[PDB]
Parts: structure tokens; C-alpha cells; sequence
């Protein structure tokens, strides 16, 4: 199988 | 805008990868020696040490790497996959005490994750929580050192 990404995170919160 | 931190999923467990230094690391209990998803096809492993529980592969499209800790601070914080924050108090080379013990489903799905220093640089990755009849009181973690001795 693979790893997939599902998501992820901005540590500082960063909207731009 | 980048993120430093993935959450990953495998056909049986969901859990987190983290890019420091150009490599996307996270638990080899979560990963094994699988590759990783990309638009071009899979990619395999950059780094893969079983016995300190660390796999890597390239980092991925839409990330950013952190930074490596250098002010040996005790004052860790853990990013859950929700994005919470929890303080850990660092007790020893690869493990911290919670501030304030939480139930292990709190923490569940959270491996892989980062252990950040008071500067939000990488101090190690969650590997697993250290519960007592459900309740995560501490947690092990890598050292950002393994990662960069792997390296
Ligand atoms: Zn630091």
C-alpha cells in the first residue's frame, strides 16, 4: 500500500 | 501557505508525519517500509531505521520544514493531529512528562507528530503515549538528533 496525506498543519496558524 | 506538519493515513491507521530538515519523518509503526503518494507515482523511503522507530521520505508538495532545537529548553509542546497543544515537561532524552495528563484518545492518531521548544523549533517526534489505565501522563519521542545522525 501508500501513505497518503490527508491533511495538514500550519504551525503559526498562517492564513493568507 | 505550507504546512510543517502532515496528517497521513495508511489502509488501517491514520497518524502524523512531520518535514524537518527536507525529509518528511514519522513512525516506522505507522509507515513500515511503505512509500508515500505523490502526482507522480509513489516515492520510496528516504531513510528507514526500524529500530529507532523512524522511517523518511522526501518532504512533500505543500510543505515546510522545521527547524532543528538548539536551546535545549525542558519546556516542550505536542501538536496533536487536531492541532491542539499540549505542554510537556522534558524528563529524559527521549521522554517528557504531560502538564496535564489527558485521556489517550486525546493523544490517539498524533504519532509522528512534533515535540516543539519554546522557539516552535523541532525538538523530537511523538512516538507513542505512556498511559496508565487510559489517562496519557507522558509520552517517547525521538530526538531531532536521531533524525539528524540518520541523515
Ligand atoms: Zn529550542
Amino acid at each position: 500500500g501508500s501513505v497518503v496525506i490527508v491533511g495538514r498543519i500550519v504551525l503559526s496558524g498562517k492564513p493568507a | 501557505v505550507e504546512g510543517e506538519v502532515q496528517i497521513v493515513s495508511t489502509a488501517t491507521q491514520t497518524f502524523l508525519a512531520t518535514c524537518i530538515n527536507g525529509v518528511c519523518w514519522t513512525v516506522y509503526h505507522g509507515a513500515g517500509t511503505r512509500t508515500i503518494a505523490s502526482p507522480k507515482g509513489p516515492v520510496i523511503q528516504m531513510y528507514t531505521n526500524v529500530d529507532q522507530d523512524l522511517v523518511g521520505w522526501p518532504a512533500p508538495q505543500g510543505s515546510r520544514s522545521l527547524t532543528p532545537c538548539t536551546c535545549g529548553s525542558s519546556d516542550l509542546y505536542l501538536v496533536t493531529r487536531h492541532a491542539d497543544v499540549i505542554p510537556v515537561r522534558r524528563r529524559g532524552d527521549s521522554r517528557g512528562s504531560l502538564l496535564s495528563p489527558r485521556p489517550i484518545s486525546y493523544l490517539k492518531g498524533s504519532s509522528g507528530g512534533p515535540l516543539l521548544c519554546p522557539a516552535g523549533h523541532a525538538v523530537g517526534l511523538f512516538r507513542a503515549a505512556v498511559c496508565t489505565r487510559g489517562v496519557a501522563k507522558a509520552v517517547d519521542f525521538i530526538p531531532v538528533e536521531n533524525l539528524e545522525t540518520t541523515m
